[PDB]
């Protein structure tokens, strides 16, 4: 991606492929809670990486 | 050995709901046989107020050591690392700079670096090369 | 930016060989057993195996002529040659974790190829390769880890090399303090604790295995325990963390909402 | 080998271990349809695709430079 | 009694499992290295 | 497959194909050490710099 | 229609406790720490730096005009 | 409940002692002839108190016995794949076998 | 015409019929299908559309 | 390939090589699968446990307690092992 | 060529149902054929008369003009002028979408009078709409509340066990809290002799008045969001509510506080709108945060579903506060966003789990995706969408409305980014639950998502991704409209 925007795309995504491939013998309890571990950690990195971007548009006006 | 975790109260009173000491689920025996296998509990059986605390679905709890013990551990580990930090600084042991750090010509790549004229010269130029 | 790129470039292929081969070893075992201390004495049966995991370990611990040598010995370098406070420091911790990847590389190579069998009898009778289509990638990823970084070291490592994406400022220049002024000692200093330590915990477990009993000393077994479990760390977001975080949950359920 | 029920629970990705019949003549579908779309992706990369470098010559930069001041 | 286990564990120390046979190859290729360096400096002489 | 009880495992018989691919594998990490060594030793420990020839 | 799921007492029992957690509540000396916490301590914190900050931050197009780095190095021989 | 020694209840209690003890034992030594020697120092520790005749005695060193184990006992124990704790432990269970309720939704 | 124009003889036995006929007994023929995808899903295509070529 | 199945015959196999290599069985105690542990091989209740716990070893799996003390003799355990879908 | 449109051919739609099953009633004993099938005749009208409603808003859309400023198809009906400007024109279609989703989800669940809900349904869904095309607060008022009068008695009669409780709760709540809005519309017709949206717009009243206003409006708004403290009744109506009424009620209605921020208080009350901005922050921001901690313990399925559209509508209020551009159009995206995804969920939980256990407890559900994969796969996306992940409507509206937050207010209308982890928390671990380990104990297997229920969900599915990955079809209406709102004199 050329602007932090589309790199957020893949970066959210990256968390929602692993979080189903951490996850993917869901009959086994273990791999299900450890699949949510991941999604949620990645998570918490996700809300400060969106404040940074909004940051960003507040100082700079732009993305790219 | 095992132990309940926090905020798990000793005693309710919710009206005529049955008080029945709380069990963390996620100990109970897995060689046993269940009605619910994977919950690890029998069909039927009373739940405690907070079971959604106390249940494969809650977070898992680690009782190896208490959490005083094992924070008191986690502290002196970093402490370590604090104390051999702070020597180190205070002796001032660490090497001195072998060499004078880099310098740049054009009074220190001023212009390359986004000042318009001399009075934005210290603004944005590196270490200036005072040695032509 | 330039050395943590080039580093991130390699050890995305000895990395990916190593969990590559570990699966391999996984399937190979008709128990399929993850636990180092159940395997032994692998070494043998399973040889295509054992290479890919010996060259891969190399690779990461920087042997020198290696693409992991290229990509990571001079990074630990860089720390000393910054020639700062915070620099010097990180060079210490970096330098044990250099010694550290030489010392669990050893370690689990000795447990599973190495080490006294202790799986049973029935398992080395039926413990064979596996087929040619699981083989086939960590070849491919074993060539890339013996040339890979010595071809691609002048790209991203060269002096004066292109790479504005990256941008350095010119007061944060330091390649040329990290590559000469060094003394020649520091230089060395990762190899020598990483061989040399290693050929100690060889020589420990095969000879004096008594030496490792920890459950008998109290402040081992604490020790051990405290770094099995890593660092407590697990223990403390659960158990304080995420269980308060939680019962502010339910403190708001129960007596406001 | 075992039961997996498969009379009614049929997912798009197959449900434990599924292969149609005629999975040959189908696998012939997706490989054409999947060879014209990388086709068209080619070009539609290449007639879209442009160099940001090469748009403007340095002189017209120049020119705006000195227009922006 | 003493190790009621010895007629059990003795297969896990001998044949394959001895100390020199599980040694044999820890350094796989390592005297074939040796050649091939050892022919090429003749070829480069 | 009959079970042979009180019979120590010997000598696996791996298949020629792994023995020889393995051997080799190591044979090119090995050589190249040694090439790399026999080039580049002195500027690795700092006792030459690479210009100096 | 065939009762396709098989309801249990104790669920039904935890199910009804938690919906009606009203009936029971008391406003003691424990509910009331939480309630002034929650509803009177917190939203003050926020109160006090809503207000504190309200009109002083112009981080638009905010400029540099300080130098980041050091001119001259002073050794510590 | 009381102790009974020498009763079926206490062999199976006994044994569920010395079970515990020698699996941590195999958790802590990785190898099998050191494991022998601690193996056998644990049933020379077991056979030691065998004959022990009054209760009251033999709580004392079932309160000791299973302090030792708490306090040995491995942080990573060896458990086996598809066992409770395992790693393959409840990997691609076969689904239900039962017929579909049909429903007019 | 038929639930307008019949009178109370014919119409009393149908329905007699249609509950016994049904009782005698899947999620198909429910009397949506032709509404949504005649009137509905053709009026998504038009909103599409506006917001596409206006 | 992976384990050839685990027929009784096989498992028959293993588990009497368990027993003759138990230095602490009785002389003679002819091994056969309607020998039992106490009587016939002459094993007290620590000695049987560790049959039990190699037994667990040999074919990978973990025995609980209560399942331990209803395998008495060596049919049992082998329909015992038999009826295990880990056993391997 | 709308309002009088609308509402002539809606009332002649509620006459033909009428006259059709009601005439009959007279102790005939009768058995009919417009009766036949659950009354699928007369239902099959009423879908057919929500989908025509759609049509008469699009012809007027034909000739919406997006480079014009000011309200557009004026029009004088009933001695009250209508108009529609960006902002109307797209929570209009909006309203009228659900209009035949509402119906078709109650198509075959209902223990009887079919006439009677879809009568209800398509009167609701009418009013709601008529409130966003109204051009002053008289009449704006009086579409607020009349929908409480359909809406009571459809609550009270197709209702779940706690019907009655339920329906006491949106009555009163509802009404209660917009008789202080009414008291504020009194003192402008008092005042300025006119409720007028363009004539109030140019009034600037005193300091003191413009507080005593903007507290009784914003009482009336504050519970329709709903905002905390006063929050409490949306989950019980919610969990009691038919399919149909959740959403409606989810989908527009609670739509319609957004809508008055933009009607009653920005362009006729901006002065005071800035002072009290940092308030609204701050209860916004707590509404938030608590209702997504107060999320993580429920139990009840639908109760988790309520629960996460406070959380969502909170960022909207924040959004919709901000004086910049950015966070009005964003706080208008996450709206017509919210539109959809919410809906959707109460449909998988309400209309697919309780159609066939008739349990809304979570502990009876687990390990769904063993025998019902189709259900899962719209759980999960529909799951990522409520989260604010991207390629959805709703990550445009929430990362717009926390963008505008922050230029609104840096340092407090930073906190707004914790919606992003918490909304995942409890959303997440629902559908973790929901799909993960062994199919459960105490369900029988049985159908997965039919042909009309997967009609529902990818239709509903459809308008979030669209506006997910291009939201210009939106924002080019908004801009234009969106911009009259901004307070500022900068010198
Ligand atoms: C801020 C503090 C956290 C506040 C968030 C609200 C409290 C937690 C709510 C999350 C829901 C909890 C849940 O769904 O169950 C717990 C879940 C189970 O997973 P786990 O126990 O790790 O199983 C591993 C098996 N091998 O475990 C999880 O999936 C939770 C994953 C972690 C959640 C991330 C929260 C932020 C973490 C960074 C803060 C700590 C920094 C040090
Ligand atoms: C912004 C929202 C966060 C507000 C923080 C409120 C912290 C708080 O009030 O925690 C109270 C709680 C102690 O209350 P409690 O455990 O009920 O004491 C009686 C025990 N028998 O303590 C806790 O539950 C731990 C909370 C720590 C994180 C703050
Ligand atoms: C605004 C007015 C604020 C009034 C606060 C009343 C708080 C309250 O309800 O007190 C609790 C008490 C019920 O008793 P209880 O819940 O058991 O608490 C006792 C703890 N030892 O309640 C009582 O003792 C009964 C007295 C209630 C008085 C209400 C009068 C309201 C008049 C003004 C309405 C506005
Ligand atoms: C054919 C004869 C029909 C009556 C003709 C007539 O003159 O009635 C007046 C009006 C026609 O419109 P017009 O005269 O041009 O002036 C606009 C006033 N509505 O026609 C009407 O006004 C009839 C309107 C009847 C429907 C009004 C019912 C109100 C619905 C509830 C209110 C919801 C909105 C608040
Ligand atoms: C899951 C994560 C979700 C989010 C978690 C919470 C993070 C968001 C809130 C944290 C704040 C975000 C960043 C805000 C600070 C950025 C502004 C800044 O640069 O700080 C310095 C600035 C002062 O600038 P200065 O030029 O020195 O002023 C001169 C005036 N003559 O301005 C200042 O003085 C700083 C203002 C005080 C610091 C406020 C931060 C505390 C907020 C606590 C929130 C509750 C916990
Ligand atoms: C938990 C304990 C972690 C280690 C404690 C470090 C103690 C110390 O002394 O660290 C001091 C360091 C170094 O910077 P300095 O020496 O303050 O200034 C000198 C500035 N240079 C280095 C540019 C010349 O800064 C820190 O603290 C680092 C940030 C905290 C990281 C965690
Ligand atoms: C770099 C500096 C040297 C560190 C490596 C020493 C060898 C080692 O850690 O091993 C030595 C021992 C045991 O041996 P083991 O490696 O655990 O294997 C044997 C596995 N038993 C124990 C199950 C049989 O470990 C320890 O309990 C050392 C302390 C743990 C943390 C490591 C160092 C922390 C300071
Ligand atoms: C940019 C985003 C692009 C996404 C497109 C990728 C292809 C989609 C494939 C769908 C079919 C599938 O895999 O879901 C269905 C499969 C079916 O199970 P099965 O493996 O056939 O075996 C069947 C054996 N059961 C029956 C025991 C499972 O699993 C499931 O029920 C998993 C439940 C969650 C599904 C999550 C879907 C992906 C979410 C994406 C969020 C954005
Ligand atoms: C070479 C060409 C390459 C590209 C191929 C493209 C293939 C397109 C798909 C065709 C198959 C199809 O639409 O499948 C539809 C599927 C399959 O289930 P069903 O049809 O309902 O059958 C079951 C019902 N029964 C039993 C009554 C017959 O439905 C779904 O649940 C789809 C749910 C949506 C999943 C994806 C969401 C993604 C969201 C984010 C988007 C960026
Ligand atoms: C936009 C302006 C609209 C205003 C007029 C609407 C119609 C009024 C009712 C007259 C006809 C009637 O009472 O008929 C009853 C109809 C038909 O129901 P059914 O199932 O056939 O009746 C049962 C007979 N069975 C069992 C034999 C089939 O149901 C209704 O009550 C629907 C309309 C009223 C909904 C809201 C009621 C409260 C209104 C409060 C206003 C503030
Ligand atoms: C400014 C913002 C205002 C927001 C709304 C104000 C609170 C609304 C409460 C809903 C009541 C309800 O629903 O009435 C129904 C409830 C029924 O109670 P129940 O749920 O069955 O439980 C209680 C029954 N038991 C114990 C048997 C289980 O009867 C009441 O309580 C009757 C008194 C209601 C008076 C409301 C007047 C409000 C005045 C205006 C604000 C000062």
């Amino acid at each position: 991606g050329d602007n932090y925007l589309i790199l957020f795309v893949g970066w959210e995504f990256i968390g929602v492929a692993s979080y189903l491939l951490i996850s993917f013998w869901f009959t086994r309890f273990n791999a299900v809670k450890s699949g949510l571990s991941a999604l949620l950690i990645n998570r918490f990195g996700d809300a400060l990486l969106v404040l940074g971007l909004s940051y960003l548009v507040l100082v700079t006006g732009s993305v790219n | 050995k095992s132990f309940l975790p926090h905020f798990i109260p000793k005693n309710y009173s919710y009206g005529d709901y049955p008080r029945l000491k709380p069990e963390n689920l996620q100990k109970r025996d897995p060689y046993l046989k269940y009605d619910d296998q994977a919950n690890k509990r029998n069909f039927n059986e009373p739940l405690h107020p907070q079971q959604d605390d106390l249940d494969m679905w809650a977070p898992d709890h680690f009782d190896f050591v208490q959490d005083s013990i094992a924070l008191k551990w986690f502290g002196t580990f970093f402490g370590v690392l604090a104390v051999f930090s702070s020597v180190i600084y205070i002796g001032g042991l660490y090497p001195e700079k072998p060499a004078n750090p880099r310098n740049y010509p054009f009074s220190g790549l001023a212009k390359d670096l986004g000042a318009s004229s001399e009075e934005d010269t210290l603004l944005y130029a590196a270490k200036i090369d005072k040695s032509i | 930016y330039n050395l943590a790129l080039f580093h991130l470039i390699c050890h995305s292929f000895f990395k990916a060989l190593l969990f590559m081969s570990a699966g391999s070893v996984i399937h190979s075992i008709i128990s399929e057993y993850q636990d180092i201390r159940m395997y032994g004495g692998f070494r043998q049966f399973i040889p295509l195996a054992y290479t890919c995991i010996f060259i891969a370990s190399l690779s990461l611990m920087a042997i020198p002529g290696l693409t992991g040598f290229y990509s990571k010995d001079i990074i630990i370098e860089s720390m000393y040659g910054e020639y700062t406070f915070s620099g010097f420091i990180i060079y210490w911790f970096a330098l044990i974790s250099a010694t550290c990847t030489s010392l669990y590389s050893i370690r689990l190579i000795y447990y599973t190829f190495l080490n006294n069998p202790n799986s049973p009898k029935y398992i080395y009778i039926n413990l064979k390769e596996n087929d040619i289509v699981l083989i086939t990638p960590m070849i491919i990823l074993t060539i890339l880890s013996i040339f890979g970084g010595y071809l691609l070291r002048d790209i991203y490592l060269g002096m004066g090399s292109p790479f504005n994406e990256l941008f350095i400022h010119p007061n944060n220049l330091s390649l040329i303090e990290t590559e000469f002024s060094l003394p020649s000692i520091l230089k060395v200093l990762p190899l020598i604790t990483g061989l040399g330590g290693g050929l100690i915990l060889l020589l420990i477990y095969e000879f004096n295995y008594s030496l490792f009993l920890v459950y008998n000393n109290k402040n081992l077994s604490k020790l051990y325990s405290f770094f099995n479990q890593k660092i407590m760390f697990d223990q403390l977001l659960n158990n304080l963390i995420l269980r308060s975080g939680l019962n502010i949950g339910w403190l708001l359920n129960v007596h406001i909402d | 080998h075992h039961i997996h029920t498969p009379s009614y629970i049929k997912p798009p990705t197959g449900g434990w271990n599924f292969t149609p019949a005629n999975w040959k003549q189908n696998t012939v579908l997706v490989l054409v349809g999947f060879t014209a779309c990388c086709v068209g992706l080619y070009k539609l990369g290449e007639a879209g695709s442009y160099n940001p470098k090469l748009k403007y010559k340095e002189e017209e930069l120049s020119r705006w430079n000195q227009s922006a001041k | 009694a003493g190790n009621p286990w010895k007629r059990r564990d003795a297969w896990r120390s001998q044949g394959a499992f001895t100390r020199a046979n599980r040694f044999r190859g820890a350094l796989p290729g390592f005297f074939w290295g040796l050649g091939a360096f050892g022919v090429y400096c003749v070829y480069e002489k | 497959f009959k079970y042979v009880r009180g019979a120590i495992v010997p000598k696996p018989k791996v298949h020629p194909g792994y023995v020889i691919t393995s051997k080799f594998l190591g044979g090119l990490m090995w050589f190249w050490i040694f090439y790399r060594a026999k080039q580049d030793y002195p500027v690795w420990f700092g006792l030459k710099h690479p210009w100096e020839h | 229609g065939p009762h396709l799921l098989r309801e249990d007492a104790s669920f039904q029992r935890y199910g009804q406790l938690r919906d009606n957690l009203a009936t029971y509540w008391k406003f003691n000396r424990k509910a009331a720490r939480n309630v002034f916490i929650f509803l009177v301590a917190v939203p003050a914190g926020l109160g006090y730096l809503a207000y504190n900050y309200e009109g002083k931050t112009p981080f638009v197009g905010k400029r540099r005009t300080e130098p980041i780095f050091e001119q001259d190095y002073v050794p510590r021989k | 409940k009381a102790v009974v020694p020498f009763s079926e209840a206490n062999k199976k209690y006994v044994s569920s002692l010395y079970r515990k003890s020698l699996r941590t034992a195999h958790d802590w030594i990785n190898k099998t002839e050191f494991y022998r020697v601690k193996a056998s120092e644990i049933r020379s520790r077991f056979d030691a108190n065998k004959h022990i005749n009054d209760p009251n005695e033999l709580k004392v060193i079932f309160k000791e016995t299973e302090a030792l184990l708490e306090d040995y006992a491995h942080p990573d124990p060896i458990i086996p794949p598809c066992r409770p704790g395992g790693s393959k432990f409840e990997r691609n269970i076969p689904p239900r076998v039962e017929a579909r309720i049909p429903i007019d939704v | 015409t038929d639930y307008l124009f019949q009178n109370a003889a014919n119409q009393a036995l149908y329905v007699d019929n249609e509950a016994d006929l049904k009782e005698l007994d899947e999620n198909e023929n429910e009397g949506w299908e032709k509404i949504m995808y005649v009137g509905f899903v053709p009026t998504m295509i038009l909103i599409f559309a506006i917001v596409l070529f206006k | 390939s992976s384990t050839p199945s685990l027929t009784k015959e096989i498992i028959y196999d293993r588990i009497v090589e368990i027993l003759e290599s138990y230095d602490n069985v009785k002389q003679g105690s002819t091994i056969s699968p309607a020998a039992s542990f106490s009587k016939d091989l002459g094993l007290d209740s620590l000695d049987t446990v560790e049959v039990l716990l190699e037994l667990e070893n040999e074919f990978s799996i973990l025995i609980p307690d209560n399942e331990a003390d209803e395998i008495k003799t060596v049919q049992q355990a082998v329909d015992y092992i038999a009826a295990q879908e880990d056993s391997i | 060529m709308l309002v009088q449109n609308l509402i002539i051919f809606n009332i002649i739609g509620i006459v033909l149902l009428v006259l059709l099953n009601n005439n009959n009633n007279g102790i005939l004993n009768k058995k009919s054929l417009l009766t036949i099938k659950n009354e699928l005749k007369l239902k099959q009208i009423g879908l057919i008369i929500s989908i025509i409603n759609i049509l008469i808003i699009i012809e007027n859309w034909i000739g919406f003009n997006s480079n014009y400023y000011g309200f557009q198809n004026i029009e004088r009906f009933l001695n009250i002028y209508w108009g529609i400007d960006g902002i109307s024109l797209l929570l209009v279609l909006l309203t009228l979408i659900l209009g035949p989703i509402a119906i078709l989800s109650n198509w075959k669940n209902l223990k009887g009078y079919y006439t009677y809900y879809v009568i209800s349904i398509n009167m609701l869904v009418i009013l709601m709409a008529l409130n966003f095309i109204c051009l002053d607060l008289v009449s704006f008022y009086i579409l607020f509340e009349s929908t409480l009068a359909p809406l009571f008695l459809l609550i009270g009669i197709y209702g779940a066990n706690n019907k009655n409780k339920a329906a006491y709760y949106v009555l009163i709540y509802t009404l209660a809290s917009s008789l202080f809005m009414l008291l504020s519309i009194v003192i402008y017709y008092i005042i300025i002799n006119s409720t007028d949206y363009i004539y109030i717009n140019n009034i600037i009243l005193s300091i003191n008045l413009q507080s005593l206003l903007f507290i009784g409006i914003i009482i009336g708004i504050a519970v329709k969001t709903p905002l905390m403290p006063v929050h409490t009744w949306l989950p019980t109506v919610h969990s009691e509510s038919p399919l149909g009424g959740s959403i409606l009620l989810a989908g527009v209605i609670l739509k319609l506080a957004i809508y008055g921020v933009i009607r009653l208080l920005l362009p006729n009350l901006s002065e005071i709108s800035m002072m009290f901005t940092p308030i609204i922050y701050i209860i916004s921001i707590l509404t938030l945060i608590y209702s997504s901690l107060i999320t993580l313990k429920q139990t009840d399925l639908k109760v988790i579903i309520a629960y996460s559209s406070i959380s969502h509508l909170a960022v909207c209020m924040i959004g919709i506060f901000a004086n910049n551009l950015i966070g009005i159009n964003g706080s208008l995206i996450l709206c017509l966003a919210h539109g959809f995804v919410s809906p959707a969920l109460f449909i998988l939980v309400g209309g697919i789990l309780y159609d066939r256990y008739h349990n809304r407890l979570i502990n009876y559900y687990q390990g769904l995706s063993t025998f019902m994969p189709i259900f899962s796969i719209y759980l999960v996306v529909f799951s990522f969408c409520n989260t604010g992940t991207p390629l959805s409507g709703n990550f445009v509206g929430e990362f717009l409305s926390i963008t505008g937050a922050v230029i609104r207010h840096p340092i407090i209308g930073s906190l707004t980014a914790a919606s992003v982890l918490l909304s995942a928390c409890y959303q997440m671990k629902l559908t973790n639950r929901l799909t993960g380990s062994v199919f459960s104990q105490y369900l029988h297997i049985t159908n997965d998502v039919t042909n009309r229920e997967i009609f529902l969900l990818n239709w509903l599915l459809i308008p979030t991704i669209i506006i997910g990955i291009y939201p210009s079809f939106v924002t080019n209406i908004l801009n234009l409209a969106s911009s009259t709102l901004i307070y500022s004199v900068l010198i």
